[PDB]
């Protein structure tokens, strides 16, 4: 099963580096691909408390094109400046606010936020929710051991 | 000071001994096999973030149980239940 | 042997994946 | 593809690896060269003892 299973994985790590390096290696970690191996580097823990959300993802610079995923800032430690940035996959925080896409209508969007989800309309900060909120479908197989009775 | 006595047949005691050696080891070997069957959708998990971006048509319809429609809202899919269309149509 | 048709799905049904 | 700055990449070559930098070859190397993480979940299943 492994030995077939890998080939997923050789594609897996290909469409997301990040996760894949992240889940296989046992720590949070970056990566990107240099060829046919991935290379890795240790991410910073960051305490949620030194971290906020700007409300409007649109851009006042450049109209019809706007963010694709929430703007926050975030400190190192709560005496440390105030730096810039944007929200990613899997609560991981990006440097660069390159995440532009042209201004969409009907924009609903969920986002990972702590343990749990943000929700914006139109580009703008709808409001907080918790995990539970949302319903929950398993990709898990459930298999029940019961061992034997002494 | 009392007389113990002894029953004949010791055959209970092996018994027990057989019931506790083959119990002992299958509560081992399938508890193992528990473990490695968790980790392995913990692990899995990993492969089927992905997938739902590629198509998240398929990947909800299997996940659901009930052939639906998908769309990605960011981090998180919408669904919809797909009606049946008869094949002579 | 039977098809399925379906509309684009909209926001009121969201669902999520169980955590490990 | 446009050349890119601090390009050093990897290649599977025969039985190991090929590296390059700045789009020129530098060395080969083996398998075990490069340190590894398993995909794989172990489950060891031992049999009964006779």
């Amino acid at each position: 099963l492994q030995n077939h299973e890998l080939t997923l994985w050789n594609e897996a790590r290909k469409l997301n580096p990040n996760a894949i390096a992240s889940a296989t290696v046992g720590r949070r970690a970056s990566a990107r691909m240099l060829g046919d191996v991935m290379a890795v580097s240790t991410c910073v823990p960051v305490a949620p408390d030194n971290v906020i959300v700007q409300n409007s993802m649109r851009v006042s610079s450049r109209p019809g094109t706007c963010y694709s995923r929430p703007l926050v800032s975030f400190r190192y430690e709560d005496q440390g400046p105030l730096i810039e940035g944007q929200l990613g996959e899997n609560n991981e925080l990006r440097l660069t606010r390159d995440a532009l896409e042209p201004c969409t209508v009907g924009h609903r969007r969920y986002f990972i936020f702590g343990g749990g989800y943000v929700y914006f309309e139109e580009y703008a900060y709808s409001h907080q929710l918790s995990r539970a909120d949302v319903t929950t479908v398993s990709t898990f197989i459930d298999l029940n051991i019961t061992m034997l009775e002494d | 000071v009392e007389r113990i006595k002894t029953t004949s047949s010791i055959e209970f005691a092996r018994l027990q001994f057989t019931y506790n050696h083959i119990q002992r080891h299958v509560n081992d070997m399938l508890g193992r096999i528990a473990v490695a069957w968790c980790e392995l959708q913990n692990h899995e998990l990993t492969l089927w973030n992905e997938a739902r971006k590629l198509n998240p048509n398929a990947i909800a319809s299997a996940t659901v149980g009930r052939r639906a429609s998908a769309r990605m809202l960011g981090d998180v899919m919408a669904v919809s239940t797909c009606v049946p269309v008869a094949p002579d149509n | 042997a039977q098809f399925y048709v379906c509309p684009p799905p909209t926001g009121a049904t969201v669902v999520q994946f169980e955590q490990p």
